[PDB]
């Protein structure tokens, strides 16, 4: 399963 | 004289938190992080006691810069024609909690308990100083790998803590509470507790529970990893759909799953060294 960062805003 | 007071090293990272360079203060070789923020990309502005118009991030960092190791410490700042430069402390060696969870997978509950406890103490410190971080997530948590201490970073989305409703938000959507998704409204403390529930699930399962708006407001938490009943209950409590049903910081730290937390030094020796 793809774990990813999430940019703010 | 910012060029003569610090020795600028390599680029540590960039993104929403501007551009951060490794640095050493020439006065005492103290490791510092030099963070540049463009003026044209600043949303909220504040004013210091001297009346100078500074970014709100500087205002919030000064209010929490009491020496409590749980938050990043602002050492100094400068104004440039088109940017602000922030001089932050730099613990060494560090890895952010996102990369840590990516490499290690789901954390043992003993380790997640120690990490979560320190995040709670850090957030309590912010609220006691009148500061709401509004972007609690693993990406904004640094781990001092030798001391076993966690540091909350990037106050660029924060605000002064108030008791009335917030209608603006610039944090991370997958950590934002369902009342923000549905009504674009939230109160500071209950919204922080929701993001802490997302963070705790992230630590004990290896990734965040929700990726889409429908999952955030859905109200169902599926556990993809073996998680103790006590930890599951605390997580589901933090992720209560109704804000008033969520626990206070005191109720979280009094929860049975949060008892017998390891000391930071014990955490580093058992899990990090
Ligand atoms: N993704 C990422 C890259 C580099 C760092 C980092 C290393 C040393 N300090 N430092 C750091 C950066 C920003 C802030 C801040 O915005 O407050 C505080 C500390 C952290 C995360």
């Amino acid at each position: 399963r793809k774990r990813r960062r999430h940019p703010s805003g | 004289p910012l060029e003569s007071q610090y020795q600028v090293g390599p680029l540590l990272g960039s993104g929403g938190f501007g551009s951060v360079y490794s640095g050493i203060r020439v006065s005492d070789n103290l490791p510092v992080a030099i963070k540049h923020v463009e003026k044209d990309r600043i949303s909220d502005w504040g004013e210091l006691p001297n009346g100078t118009r500074v970014p709100m991030e500087v205002v919030l960092l000064k209010k929490v810069s009491s020496g409590f190791s749980g938050v990043i410490r602002l050492l100094d700042w400068f104004e440039r024609p088109d940017s602000f430069v922030l001089i932050l402390e730099r613990p060494e060696p560090v890895q952010d909690l996102f990369d840590f969870i990516t490499e290690r997978g789901a954390l043992q509950e003993e380790l997640a308990r120690s990490f979560f406890w320190q995040v709670l103490e850090a957030v309590r410190h912010c609220h006691n100083c009148g500061v709401l971080h509004r972007d609690i997530k693993d990406e904004n948590i640094l781990i001092d790998l030798n001391r076993g201490e966690l540091k909350l970073i990037d106050f660029g989305s924060g605000a002064l803590l108030k008791d009335t409703v917030y209608t603006d938000f610039d944090g991370t959507r997958v950590y934002s509470p369902p009342e923000w998704i549905r009504y674009h409204r939230y109160h500071g403390r209950s919204a922080a507790v929701w993001s802490l529930g997302i963070l705790l699930y992230d630590m004990v399962c290896g990734d965040i529970p929700f990726e889409h708006d429908e999952e955030i407001i859905g109200g169902q938490v599926f556990f993809r990893q073996r998680v103790s009943s006590e930890c599951q209950h605390l997580i589901r409590w933090c992720l209560a759909l109704r804000p008033s049903d969520r626990p206070t910081f005191e109720e979280i730290q009094n929860h049975p799953w949060m008892q017998d937390v390891l000391l930071p030094q014990e955490t580093a020796e058992i899990h990090l060294h």
